RNA sequence: UGCACUGCGUAG
RNA sequence: CUACGCAGUG
């Protein structure tokens, strides 16, 4: 019973987290542009996520996706923010190359916002 | 026999590198975990103990 | 020479080879081909692909082409072959539109289709009343469906005006449905297919009607979008606050089905914290080079990365094995499994395999009465829906999910829902779709392999729904004693034997065979699953509805079939194939095995000659089975339980969820009346998608000797009591790994090592006696270190230690 | 740190 | 029979 209730608090201020960290600027946009108002959840957060994270696995796939500090997917354009590696350290964007490849801690995880 | 407790060594000492932190290096830890599954994987003694030479040195350097 | 032909008459009937401008191949060889496939004889298939440009006679030359999983690169040289069938679509179409001009009856068959499409036959052709013309395509269609997918023949119609040259189709993002689609898709190609075809399943009048629908489906999804499949998730206001809420849901199979109790308590928090569709808005945006799956979004602001930790090693056991003359060098027993560690992209990369389910379309003719034929195996079995206070949980302290594993066990969300709110969510899950996540687990288990396992914890609402639906059958599968499936069923006290016996039960010229499925749990096509669904399913005839069933369906094939997969903080969308954590996995997997050996049979049948066969029996059940596959739609029972009785003579089969053990027929196989090795492999290649190697598949002469293996553990014959008995053992190699290799280091030593020996102990006995002496002297190993460890701790410990105790479990007495 | 089956050990 | 722990199988 206790626990039961700890379980409905913990649950409703998840809910209530993720809907503080939930924009509806884009949401309704979308929500009124649909006729029936249904739409895919996958659309959702490629239409509305202020922040995308991409995980390169070698430095081929970097240069063919993001080689620039601003590159376009999803029909939109993201600027690099940030580039770490597999170990949480923060590498510089000059330091990728084809050259220093071998020293860095692949995959390296590259977070970027919307532009 | 010289295998089986090359075998035995190599496990003892990826167990003792893991509990050294060794782990939070990604490459390192990939290395020493390659070697070691080729280790318990290899037919030939003299491919295993040069496996095992190179992960002793790997403990050896830190 | 040979050519293949698809003959129906009163003298004979089947698709098989026979001795009998226009081009050299027909579309039947080619289907004859794709369906009966062998490495050995692949003249005509390599013959076809190269005359028509889809690869050169080098890609031949390299070993291992035709395999997926080693070259995958062969899916795009069949690729390179898909219009070319495509457009011979169409033209039948044409040709059965002037068929019905003239006033023609009669029946199409693929050998008399050309490769380039043009049909040359007009034979068995009456005329009749103009306008009223109605050709038979049943034989045609349903054999030519397997190719379809596997050449992607409609992968033009994702392109602006169905052409391979223009752009793609850029469809609305937001656009969900596609049952205008559908329909134009069907009516283009399959126009003459008589039998309705509904977009959604949620207008099938009955389970067949499930399976067709969804077999169609299947193959028109291809060209829809892959984003606009999953959870329909609405904006909605609740208790003045705005929350996003999953409100349908889109299914390759099964089209799209919306929730009957959409409305804008523990239950509905429960709800609310399963459906991905709160965490998929909160979460970023991803993009994951390391895999070819469908990325959703990142939960974490970090990616994360899971290692597996190096095996602890006992020094004390193998010091005295080493000391007793074990592990000594040329000795036949050696360690050869270990605990292997595994580096941090080890987890994604496993999940990568899931690349090898791909979209199968099924013969679905063959499939209906393959399915009939399997629900005669569960026709003893009793089931139906329980209510929450008759539902057993074996561990209440497992996992509960994502998300439920932040706040508790398994055993807070039972205590916490009493059994009328379990009844409740029970009831809205027969009138609603719940989505749920599921995560992947490294599995953490000795292995002769290097390669990671992954386990798939699903969440808990689906645990408890699926416990509630299937328990009562699933329990009635387990005390069962010598039926088909096995499940439940101690080896000891002499159960092997009894299954062994059971195996062999009246078969005229017996031998043993056994195969291997690979990557069965990946590569498992979706049509097969839901079939096995169906199957469990159909003991709800008088406890459930046709909706309630449905809706038990749906909420299964979004919950284990296509859910969404928590990895390393990231969300992903399961291409298909079955999860390892579901509450059906071992009995679905066993109707899978069943339904492809019920397969591989009727394949093996059809294929022969027919006038060879120097039976009369044998051809009547051949004609029949044809007049009931391609020919007659209602379910003929009579046939159903003559086919069945056939196989139960002569194919008898022990089936444990993966593992098949067939005692079978010698001439009956030689002749080609009953399914070999070859045909299995043939089944697994056309449906399954996947190679099957003799390597890994044995057959056994004599049945003194006994399976090969099976779980693991093989067979011999020994003397107890002057009776001779079939008794399991172990490979010596597993044991001695188990022994001197242990999981954490809390089990190291102490009281706890006696239990785990004396399991071991349990399992090794049977070594004793095995001719080789090292077998037996693993027990003899074993038995004195149980000593020591005893002499070291310090009159009924004695029983430990005597071999009487481990003598009295392998008797029959209990 | 998953779903089932089987067999053991300790308390009642 | 129930509670806990262990081992094997898919
Ligand atoms: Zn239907
Ligand atoms: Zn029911």
């Amino acid at each position: 019973e206790d626990k039961r209730a700890k379980v409905t608090s913990a649950m409703q201020t998840m809910l209530f987290t993720m809907l503080r960290k939930l924009d509806n600027d884009a949401l309704n946009n979308i929500i009124n542009n649909a006729r029936d108002g249904c739409v895919p959840l996958n659309i959702i957060p490629l239409t509305t996520a202020a922040k995308l994270m991409v995980v390169i696995p070698d430095y081929n796939t970097y240069k063919n996706t993001c080689d620039g500090t601003t590159f376009t997917y999803a029909s939109a354009l993201w600027e690099i923010q940030q580039v770490v590696d597999a170990d949480s350290k923060i590498v510089q964007l000059s330091e990728i190359s084809m050259d220093n490849s071998p020293n860095l801690a692949w995959p390296l995880i590259v977070t970027a916002l919307r532009a | 026999s010289k295998m089986s407790d090359v075998k035995c060594t190599s496990v003892v000492l990826l167990s003792v590198l893991q509990q050294l932190r060794v782990e939070s290096s990604s490459k390192l830890w990939a290395q020493c975990v390659q070697l070691h599954n080729d280790i318990l994987l290899a037919k030939d003694t003299t491919e295993a103990f040069e496996k095992m030479v190179s992960l002793l040195s790997v403990l050896l350097s830190m | 020479v040979y050519r293949a032909f698809d003959i129906y008459n009163d003298k004979v009937a089947g698709f098989a080879k026979f001795l009998k401008r226009l081009t050299k191949y027909t579309m039947a060889d080619l289907v004859y081909a794709l369906r009966h496939f062998d490495e050995g004889n692949c003249d005509t298939l390599k013959e076809i692909l190269v005359t028509y440009n889809c690869c050169d006679d080098d890609y031949f030359n390299k070993k291992d082409w035709y395999d997926f999983v080693e070259n995958p690169d062969i899916l795009r040289v069949y690729a390179n072959l898909g219009e070319r069938v495509r457009q011979a679509l169409l033209k039948t179409v044409q040709f059965c539109d002037a068929m019905r001009n003239a006033g023609i009856v009669g029946v199409l068959t693929l050998d008399n289709q050309d490769l380039n499409g043009n049909w040359y036959d007009f034979g068995d052709f009456i005329q009749t009343t103009p306008g009223s013309g109605v050709p038979v395509v049943d034989s045609y269609y349903s054999l030519l469906m397997p190719i379809l997918t596997l050449t992607r023949a409609l992968t033009a119609e994702s392109h602006v005006d169905t052409d391979l040259t223009k752009p793609y189709i850029k469809w609305d993002l937001l656009k969900y449905d596609f049952t205008e689609e559908r329909l134009k898709l069907f009516d283009r190609y399959f126009k003459y297919w008589d039998q309705t075809y509904h977009p959604n399943c949620v207008n099938c009048l009955d389970d067949r009607c499930i399976l067709h629908c969804a077999n169609f489906n299947v193959l028109f999804s291809t060209v829809f979008p892959p984003t606009s499949f999953g959870p329909l998730v609405r904006k909605i206001f609740v208790d003045g606050v705005p929350f996003v809420v999953s409100t349908g849901y889109h299914f390759r199979e099964l089209g799209v089905v919306h929730n009957q109790d959409v409305n804008l308590s523990f239950k509905e928090l429960l709800v609310y914290a399963a459906d991905p569709a709160m965490h998929a808005a909160s979460g970023n945006l991803l993009l994951d080079k390391r895999t070819t799956c469908f990325s959703v979004a990142a939960l974490t602001n970090n990616v994360a990365f899971q290692t597996v930790k190096p095996g602890n090693f006992n020094k004390d056991f193998y010091d005295f094995a080493v000391s007793k003359g074990f592990f000594k060098e040329g000795s036949s027993v050696e360690l050869k499994h270990f605990f292997f560690a595994q580096d941090g992209n080890a987890a994604i990369s496993d999940y990568d395999y899931y690349r090898y389910n791909l979209p199968t379309m099924c013969d679905i003719r063959q499939l209906l009465f393959v399915v009939e034929v399997v629900d005669k195996y569960f026709d003893c079995y009793d089931g139906g829906c329980i209510n929450a206070n008759q539902v057993i949980v074996n561990n209440l302290d497992k996992s509960a999910g994502f998300p439920f594993n932040k706040w508790g066990k398994a055993r807070l969300y039972y205590d916490s829902m009493s059994y009328e709110d379990q009844d409740a969510l029970f009831a809205y899950t027969k009138r609603n779709v719940i989505p749920t996540i599921t995560q992947m687990n490294l599995k953490y288990a000795i292995s002769a392999k290097n390669r990671a396992r992954t386990v798939a914890g699903v969440s808990i609402c689906s645990t408890m729904t699926n416990r509630q639906f299937h328990q009562k059958l699933l329990k009635s599968i387990a005390a069962t004693r010598g039926a088909t499936v096995v499940i439940g069923t101690s080896k000891f006290y002499g159960g092997w034997h009894n299954m062994l016996k059971t195996v062999y039960s009246d078969v005229e010229n017996p031998h043993l065979m056994g195969w291997d499925y690979p990557k069965c749990d990946r590569a498992m096509p979706n049509m097969l699953r839901i079939m096995a669904s169906l199957v469990l399913a159909r003991k709800h005839t008088t406890c459930c509805s046709l909706s309630h069933r449905f809706y038990r369906l749906a909420n299964e094939c979004a919950q284990v079939l296509s859910e969404m997969v928590m990895c390393g903080g990231s969300l992903y969308v399961k291409p298909g194939g079955t999860s390892s954590g579901d509450a059906t996995t071992a009995y679905a997997n066993s109707v899978f095995n069943i339904c492809q050996a019920v397969t591989a049979n009727v394949n093996a049948l059809l294929s022969t000659d027919g006038n060879k066969i120097a039976d009369k029996y044998v051809r009547n059940l051949q004609h029949r089975l044809y007049e009931c596959l391609y020919r007659n739609r209602d379910v003929d029972t009579d046939f159903v339980n003559e086919f069945y009785a056939y196989l139960r003579k002569h194919f008898s089969m022990m089936i444990l969820s993966d593992d098949a053990v067939v005692c079978f027929n010698s001439t009956y196989a030689s002749q080609g009346l009953v399914a070999s090795i070859k045909n299995f492999k043939s089944v697994l290649y056309y449906q399954n998608n996947v190679f099957m190697s003799e390597a890994k598949c044995w057959t056994e002469t004599d049945l003194t000797k006994g399976p090969h293996e099976f779980c693991s553990q093989h067979t011999m014959l020994v003397k107890q009591g002057d009776d001779y008995v079939y008794l399991p053992y172990p490979d010596p190699s597993r044991i001695l790994g188990a022994g001197c290799f242990v999981d954490d280091i809390v089990k190291t030593d102490g009281t706890l090592m006696i239990e785990r020996f004396v399991s071991l102990a349990i399992d090794a006995y049977p070594l004793t006696k095995h001719p080789n002496q090292e077998y037996a002297d693993v027990f003899h190993l074993y038995l004195q270190y149980i000593r020591k460890l005893h002499d070291e701790l310090t009159d009924n410990t004695s029983r430990y230690w005597e071999p009487e105790f481990y003598e009295a479990m392998y008797t029959p007495h209990t």
